């Protein structure tokens, strides 16, 4: 019930460790991030909506300040998902490799020699 | 004309009379095809001569798409999806182009059932012949696929067909 928190070698409260490094960050541009600013910017809207100020206009600052924090953080909670990825990845080609026993290689026919049922619709 | 080809779309050398007429009386038929020819025939072939001047000016042409013939899906193996995807987009050109050869016959049916007039059960026996070898050979080989056919069910059909005919013949064979 708890897949990752035992892996050997892993600091406490991190958040992220030095071997992320090693992989690409994501791009400023990316999809995710845009996302994580268009929630910011929906924050700040609401925001205004609810202290009866104008929507569009009221608060610049404060909906400036609203994208970027929520970018800021988008920014590294992306590269934490992603790094845990490449963990999950990398452990499954290491345990698939070592245990070749149990992922053996059986020789895959052609759909020619391979008989298929039939099942005509009428 | 010469647009078509007149092999795959025969028809009989077009036998037909002569006028023998038999009364002093005139016969209107061939006064009205005189008004008919010199009111209509004339202005239009005019209007076309135009048209086709204009259209040789500028002549372009395009090109029938040839396609290669690609690996089918008896030699792709079990999960290879890019042998798999060639090979169905081949099955389905080949499904389209039986549809047509199905199409041209049954083209020459009907022009025969119509030409040969009241000789049609005698002189159109050639062409529901033909008919009948070509819908016997579709029938076997895309009826009963359904929606959502494919090569596999094709070729599964195809199988189970060939097993049939194995055994029957081997069992023949003991008689
Ligand atoms: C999936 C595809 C994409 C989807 C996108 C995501 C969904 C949309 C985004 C959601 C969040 C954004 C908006 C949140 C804040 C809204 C709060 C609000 O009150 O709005 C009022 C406010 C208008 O008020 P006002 O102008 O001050 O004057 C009005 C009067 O004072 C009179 O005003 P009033 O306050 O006195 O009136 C009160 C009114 C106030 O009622 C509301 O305003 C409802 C707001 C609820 C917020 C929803 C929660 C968060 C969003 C979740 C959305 C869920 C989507 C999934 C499906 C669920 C459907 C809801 O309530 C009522 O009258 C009762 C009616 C009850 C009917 C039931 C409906 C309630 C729920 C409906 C929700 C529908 C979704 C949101 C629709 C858009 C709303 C703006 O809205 C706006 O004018 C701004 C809206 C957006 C403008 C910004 C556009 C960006 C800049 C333009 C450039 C374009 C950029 C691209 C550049 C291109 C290159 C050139
Ligand atoms: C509705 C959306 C949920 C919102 C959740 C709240 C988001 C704001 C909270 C503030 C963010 C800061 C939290 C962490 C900062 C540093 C602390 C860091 O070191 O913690 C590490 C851990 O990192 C945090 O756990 C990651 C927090 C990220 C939470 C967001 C994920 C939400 C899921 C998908 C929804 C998308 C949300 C969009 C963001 C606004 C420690 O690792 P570890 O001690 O070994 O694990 C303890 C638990 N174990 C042992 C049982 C495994």
């Amino acid at each position: 019930m708890t897949m990752m928190s035992g892996r050997p070698g892993r600091v406490p409260l991190q958040f992220l460790p030095n071997e992320a490094r090693s992989l690409p960050p994501p791009k400023l541009t990316d999809p995710r991030l845009v996302y994580m600013g268009f929630l910011g910017y929906c924050s700040g809207l609401i925001d205004n909506a609810i202290r009866r100020r104008p929507v569009v206009s009221a608060g610049l600052h404060r909906q400036l300040l609203y994208v970027t924090s929520f970018v800021f953080f988008g920014y590294y909670l992306l590269k934490r998902q992603d790094y845990m990825y490449a963990l999950r990845d990398h452990d499954m080609f290491a345990y698939v490799k070592s245990h070749p026993e149990d992922f053996p290689e059986k020789d895959k026919k052609t759909y020619g020699e391979i008989l298929e049922e039939f099942h005509p619709v009428r | 004309p010469d647009s078509w080809d007149k092999d795959v779309y025969p028809e009989p050398p077009r036998r037909t009379p002569a006028p023998a007429p038999q009364t002093s009386l005139p016969n209107p038929v061939t006064y009205l095809t005189k008004i008919f020819d010199l009111l209509v025939d004339r202005p239009v072939t005019l209007a076309r001569e135009f048209i086709e001047q204009q259209h040789a000016k500028n002549r372009y042409y395009y090109y029938h798409r040839e396609f290669r013939r690609v690996p089918d899906i008896t030699e792709c193996e079990e999960k290879d999806i890019l042998c798999m995807f060639e090979a169905e987009m081949q099955w389905r050109r080949d499904y389209k182009v039986d549809q047509e050869i199905v199409n041209i016959i049954q083209e020459r049916l009907k022009a025969c059932q119509q030409r040969e007039g009241e000789s049609y059960r005698q002189n159109c026996a050639k062409e529901l012949e033909q008919f009948t070898q070509v819908s016997k050979a579709f029938q076997d080989r895309y009826s009963d696929l359904g929606a959502h056919y494919s090569a596999r069910k094709c070729l599964a059909k195809q199988k189970q067909r060939m097993l049939a005919e194995r055994k029957a013949a081997k069992e023949a064979a003991a008689a």
